[PDB]
């Protein structure tokens, strides 16, 4: 009934099983290889994404 | 009916958010005993306002900034050596009036863009027309005007903006025969409006990045004599700054 | 304050009446407790008929009609070659739909220009566009925008307008070139818009008219393909109003 | 011949008016030679503007209402209470739209029931229906619907008008039963129908009125979530009325 | 303006074909000088010819005719034994004011069912409703409805129609205890109302089908009493006459 239980329940089941079982051609648990991963490292501050509006504020302050 | 026939009028008077809100409006009116005056000036300011905030989309969707950045992304910890209240001062706007040009000069990477466009946008925000372009881009395009004969449209096209956003000066060097397009927008806006440029490149490479040194210093010479330059001494933010602070 | 801020909102989002006539409505409205909603549809409307207004004059200025006339104006008994029921037809602009070409025939001061002039104006009043000129005056315009080169400019304009009123026809003779110009003329109005033509020589006369008995006749089987023909026959208005002037 | 059949199409065709008055708007025509198309527009105009007043007269017929009355009858002078504005304001009708009830509260013969009529009244006017009931008569027929197992059917005919005036509110103590029957009459009509109601009882009086004080409450509770009071002071106008006739 | 509003009042007058050539007639009155009144009448009329045609149409689709045939097709070549004139004399129609019934008998697909249809459609022509059903089915029909109570319904749907076209009277036969509902439809239309009837068993064999001697008896002593009988001869038409014509 929501996004968010939704996105929950995916994670969960990525972790226990998606990213668990061993792929039928590598032969391995995803998790090992990712430990063999080097990927970059991240930055700090992430690119900030959102909406970026410029609005007038009515003569009251509303 | 009458409300079928005020949607219709509004309508074609180019008044849509009045179309839309004008039975609230008139209920809220309705419930405070509010004059006729005030009424009137309700839906005249509603309507002011969401029309300069469409004003305010069309003029950023022509400024032709690579992307929207503003100040408010920006740490001035990580760049300490150029003080933060400047910035803020210019954020007033107080050099358009002063057609003062503002100039950033640092190393790759450090937020010299970042700055411009945030400034560019601030004067995007009060109205004012504001132009981005890359110095070799703009060269470029006016050596082709030129070619094709028709300069001077495009010589206004870049000398009409009130802010005109000039970066990677050094970036390219095309023939140094179109550096005098690059003077003529220069010495065209001089004393009229105000200049933002940012490069990495020092004051003493311009006669070699345009190939020619007495063009350069009368180019500078004119940049130079009403503006507050910046030099701004660090890393590249991205990779060093990073790496630096993970330590 | 409120007042002048209003003028200014007025001003700004083009709305000329109501920056004069809100105080008034306002005052109104509070002499007689109007609701917001009538107050508000009471200044949209005066709005509208003004823009209307100004529109229509604007229309009647770029027609060109060298003075306003109206059906209202002709008098019919003094005119009892045509009945009122025609005209008025005429007048309720469906030949326009029918692309109908309209055609009036008679002696000098009849009346068929009076009777092509308050059509155009008619027009003009529902919307539509109307161009009055004079048969001669238009061959000359084209013959010099042809020595210019400007000759597609002219035929352009005169082809747009959506209502053509081609007048002072038959009086004047023509050559071979004005009669190819005029043949142009009617051809790229030709099933595309309605034209009304005023002349006082027969159909068959054209030819000598226009010193061509073969582009005559060719004119003439296209523009009767889509006609309506007006032979009006009666003593010169012109003739008569002096008459009754001297006695 | 050709008058009969005139006649015999216009009442196969279900053209009333035009069936009588046919032969003197062709007398009318003739006398001024009207165009054909303006013929044929005022004799379908005469035929709309009667077939709108029968329509309104069936209306207003089948709307039960005691009498007709309009605020132009009513006097504001001599109810200074309420104000004019709030009052038209409402005769726009838009608490249609926004499914806002509306209550009247004061003294015997203030007025709070014409002004439901006048409101009943245009709403019909403007192609809404209404239906006028006494909360009375209302609880008796609902009954009486219940014990002959038609309950269904009274209330879909009591909520399908688009607005229901209960009148005569306050004024007879209701039993629980009827309790309950105005309970689901205003949670039929619960934001889905404006409901117009006049009462001389605040609306804690409502427990006592209908002998259960949480009936009451919930009742008053579902209804002022979308509703619009009328506290109305002063002399009787049927009083005022009676002195003047002395006088 | 005035063609939208004649255009919207047509519409809200139900009036489709005269809102579309409302133009054309009144440009057709105007070059021809029609009188008002004519023009009136022209309206009228088309708007009348039209609609007839349409409820021809729903009168058509609700016979319930399992197609459409007509004399048209027929070719009394192959059935001479009967008289031509006499089919053309009940094309007239003048037996649905006598009241009586039409029979056909004759072997299997000697065109029974094509002359009753034929029959059917030109009643509906002119207006009169006709109705189309089997013998049986209508049996089974009032069976159904009898045991559902609505008998009376269903009687009136099949003895309101001006023709009745009952056919396969013998094709199958249902339980003998339903015969009684055949029989109260041909009473109650009996002297009321024309029935056709097509079937290739002799009168004799009623009592079988029907399962009951008396009940048939007075079935056809009631559906005899006004009526014309014809016998066709002959074989089967779409085996046996192109069989026999083709050598
Ligand atoms: N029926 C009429 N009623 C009133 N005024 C008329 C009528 N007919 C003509 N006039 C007058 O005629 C004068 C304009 O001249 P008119 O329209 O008769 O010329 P025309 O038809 O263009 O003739 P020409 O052949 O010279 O071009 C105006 O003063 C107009 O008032
Ligand atoms: N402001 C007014 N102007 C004119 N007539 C009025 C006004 N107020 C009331 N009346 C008169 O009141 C009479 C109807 O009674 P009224 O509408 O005052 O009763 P009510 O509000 O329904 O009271 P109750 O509590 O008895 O139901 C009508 O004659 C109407 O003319
Ligand atoms: N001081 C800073 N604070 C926040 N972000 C920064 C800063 N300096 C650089 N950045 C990031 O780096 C990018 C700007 O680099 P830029 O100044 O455009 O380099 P160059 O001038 O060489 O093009 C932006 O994406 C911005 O988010
Ligand atoms: N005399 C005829 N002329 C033309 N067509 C005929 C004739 N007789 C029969 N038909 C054809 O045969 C069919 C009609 O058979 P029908 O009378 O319905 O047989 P049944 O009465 O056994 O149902 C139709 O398709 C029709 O075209
Ligand atoms: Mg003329
Ligand atoms: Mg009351």
């Amino acid at each position: 009934e929501s996004i968010e239980e939704l996105n929950f329940l995916l994670h969960r089941w990525l972790d226990q099983v998606a990213n668990r079982k061993p792929n039928a051609t590598t032969g391995i648990s995803p998790q090992e290889r990712w430990a063999e991963e080097s990927l970059k490292p991240l930055p700090l501050k992430d690119y900030d994404t959102s909406y970026l509006s410029y609005r007038k504020v009515h003569w009251d302050g509303s | 009916n009458m409300k079928e026939r005020i949607h219709e009028y509004c309508h074609r008077l180019h008044l849509p958010v009045m179309a839309e809100r004008w039975s609230a409006m008139a209920e809220y009116a309705s419930t405070h005993n509010i004059s006729y005056s005030e009424f009137l000036f309700r839906l005249l300011e509603a309507e002011i306002v969401e029309k300069q905030a469409r004003s305010i989309q069309t003029l950023i969707k022509l400024s032709k900034l690579p992307y929207r950045k503003t100040i408010d992304t920006f740490d001035f910890t990580a760049q300490p050596s150029v003080d933060e209240r400047r910035i803020r001062e210019l954020l007033t706007l107080s050099f358009i009036d002063r057609k003062e040009n503002i100039l950033f000069l640092g190393p790759p990477g450090i937020g010299k863009t970042h700055l411009a466009i945030s400034i560019g946008m601030e004067a995007i925000a009060r109205g004012y027309k504001t132009y981005f372009i890359t110095a070799h881009d703009l060269v470029n395009q006016l050596r082709r005007a030129d070619q094709e004969g028709k300069l001077e449209k495009k010589l206004r096209v870049f000398v009409k903006p009130t802010v005109l956003i000039i970066d990677q000066m050094g970036y390219l060097k095309l023939d140094p025969n179109s550096a005098h397009y690059l003077f003529q927008v220069i010495a065209r806006r001089y004393e009229h409006a105000p200049i933002i440029l940012t490069s990495n490149k020092s004051f003493g490479e311009w006669g070699e990045i345009v190939g020619d040194s007495v063009l350069a210093t009368a180019m500078l010479d004119r940049l130079l004599h009403h503006s507050i330059i910046f030099n701004l001494k660090g890393e590249s933010y991205r990779l060093r700054e990073k790496r630096l602070q993970e330590e």
